[PDB]
């Protein structure tokens, strides 16, 4: 598995994922 | 909601970086 950019998110992976998509270390 | 709605979806099918940056 890589960088959530185009992937299957689910609950936990889709907040993490989306504060990866946006910096990661943002929140 | 809106959040839960894409959710739904990534979960289901998966989402891209720019539908969950979108999110920011």
């Amino acid at each position: 598995r890589a960088a959530p950019y185009g992937v299957r998110l689910c609950g936990r992976e889709f907040i993490r994922a989306v504060i990866f998509t946006c910096g990661g270390s943002r929140w | 909601d809106v959040l839960a709605g894409l959710s739904s979806s990534c979960c289901k099918w998966g989402c891209s970086k720019s539908e969950i940056s979108s999110l920011c």
